[PDB]
RNA sequence: CUCUCUCUCUC
RNA sequence: UCUCUCU
């Protein structure tokens, strides 16, 4: 039972020690010097870049369908150079299949796409906690108030099992009422070899889609809603049900904390074996990691660094969705909600004024440390609707779920002695995009 | 409009909150 | 609750 | 080689 556990912190170390050595390979072909090759926007270049070398579909799209005036065989960014103290940035075009080589000389001659899905999960998150969706949300005909279940909507579909696992309820909820609605639309959906496709992509998400629910009213509907063979609108507003019954029931959503790139190339130019020691995305490891990791960022002018610092730790922690009072208490710097947050995205745009721009340290640091969870809490006839309304009526938003679970101090590597908070004082938000 | 309920990260013992009227008031 | 799960379509 | 909190 611990070998086991002892192989899988090697496994996911091997990859993070990937992603860090390709880091470094990455600096020291674009002649980024530390300042530089610490800058998150930089890192988000690089692994954009590794993205779209990988994604096979596009590039053949790409190759069959050429774009307006870009070779479709080269993958660039903005790369951000310091010069007399001003930045500036620079389109810089990589061949991809240069940077596959790279990428496959850094994971040891494979192509590990598990480094590949860390890196998407990461940019996912930010997006999470940077972004809202509630213009697709309103147009598959949801509500825009379940921004909650909307965890990795923008998980591009290689990702796989692993990406499932980190997407939401209400993405999951999304794609499907997409399906659909096409499906309404053209009949022609739903036949043919692609329908025999898209009839198994749908029975296998709706079975993920499953998995993620806990109790068994859910479970049963969203069974009912696999078992129709031309799913109708019937089953869209089964499913839009499921996805507000999710809300006070919720699912398993699989929370990781996937950290920038310039992270895990620092880690390794400093001489961390991650394949030695080992790694976790649910434990101590990534805390760890971030308090001793110094990060630059491009600070637009009239912005507070604190509040680009909160949202980046906030993305790196998968915490967007989170309640605000246990983010603080975790944290011990007010976790300010969405709005009064003085700050724009981490990406700065091509037409941005690249001369009143300024550069801060980031201060993802965390006075406690978490385990992340995939529990979304305690939940305790041929019509569930009426058996899942009864449910969520008996539920009140003052129970306790996680019991005796508590908040580790950042020397308890072993989780030892939890910190159970109190938060029965005056009271502050709740949630982040409220 | 906004975040009627909260998705958990961490395993910490914590209240839950949602908005109970407002999610309640779509089932009435 | 970690991990392999692999992708209807570039979207 | 794109951009964006909040129908
Ligand atoms: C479908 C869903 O997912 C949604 O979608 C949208 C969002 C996301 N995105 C995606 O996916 C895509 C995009 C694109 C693009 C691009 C790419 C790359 C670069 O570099 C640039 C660009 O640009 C653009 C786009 C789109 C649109 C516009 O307008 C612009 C793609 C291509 O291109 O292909 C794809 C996908």
């Amino acid at each position: 039972e611990r070998q086991n556990a002892t192989e899988i912190r090697a496994s996911v170390g091997k990859m993070i020690d990937g992603i860090g050595r390709f880091y470094i390979q990455m600096c020291t072909e674009l002649k980024l010097s530390d300042y530089e090759g610490r800058l998150i926007q930089n890192s988000l270049t690089i692994e954009r870049m590794v993205l779209s070398a990988f994604d096979e579909r596009r590039n053949k799209y790409l190759e069959e369908h050429p774009s307006a005036g870009k070779d479709p065989k080269k993958t660039g960014g903005p790369i951000y150079r310091r010069v007399d103290g001003k930045w500036r940035r620079e389109l810089i075009l990589y061949d991809k299949e240069e940077i596959r080589r790279i990428w496959r000389q850094a994971n040891n001659g494979d192509d590990a796409t598990a480094g590949l899905t860390h890196m998407m999960i990461w940019h996912s998150n930010l997006n999470d906690a940077t972004y809202q969706r509630t213009r697709a949300l309103v147009r598959t005909g949801m509500d825009p108030r379940m921004c909650s279940l909307m965890q990795g909507s923008t998980l591009p579909r290689r990702s796989g099992a692993a990406g499932a696992a980190v997407k939401g309820v209400g993405t999951m909820v999304m794609e499907l009422i997409r399906m659909i609605k096409r499906g309404i639309n053209d009949r022609n959906f739903w036949r043919g070899e692609n329908g025999r496709r898209t009839r198994i992509a749908y029975e296998r998400m709706c079975n993920i889609l499953k998995g993620k629910f806990q109790t068994a009213a859910q479970r049963t509907m969203v069974d009912q809603v696999r078992e129709s063979r031309n799913p109708g609108n019937a089953e869209f507003e089964d499913l839009i049900f499921l996805a507000r019954s999710a809300l006070i029931l919720r699912g398993s959503v699989a929370h990781k904390s996937c950290l920038p790139a310039c992270v895990y190339g620092s880690a390794v130019a400093s001489g961390y074996d991650f394949e030695r020691e080992g790694y976790s995305l649910v434990g101590i490891d990534p805390f760890r990691l971030l308090q001793n990791s110094q990060v630059y960022s491009l600070i637009r002018p009239n912005e507070n660094p604190a509040h680009k610092s909160q949202l980046v730790w906030m993305a790196c922690h998968s915490a967007a969705f989170e309640d605000l009072r246990v983010s603080s208490f975790i944290r011990g710097t007010k976790v300010v909600p969405r709005g009064k947050l003085s700050t724009r995205g981490v990406q700065i745009a091509s037409n941005e004024n690249m001369e009143t721009m300024e550069s801060s340290t980031l201060e993802l640091r965390s006075r406690y440390w978490a385990i992340r969870t995939r529990s979304g809490g305690n939940t305790n006839t041929s019509d569930m609707r009426t058996e899942i309304i009864r449910l969520m009526e008996s539920a009140r938003p003052e129970d306790v779920s996680f019991q005796g679970r508590g908040v580790f101090e950042l020397s308890d590597e072993k989780a030892t002695s939890p910190i159970v908070p109190s938060f029965d004082m005056s009271n502050e938000g709740s949630y982040f995009f409220g | 409009s906004g975040q009627i309920s909260i998705q958990p990260t961490f395993s910490v013992q914590r209240n839950l909150p949602f908005d109970r009227p407002t999610i309640m008031a779509a089932f009435t």
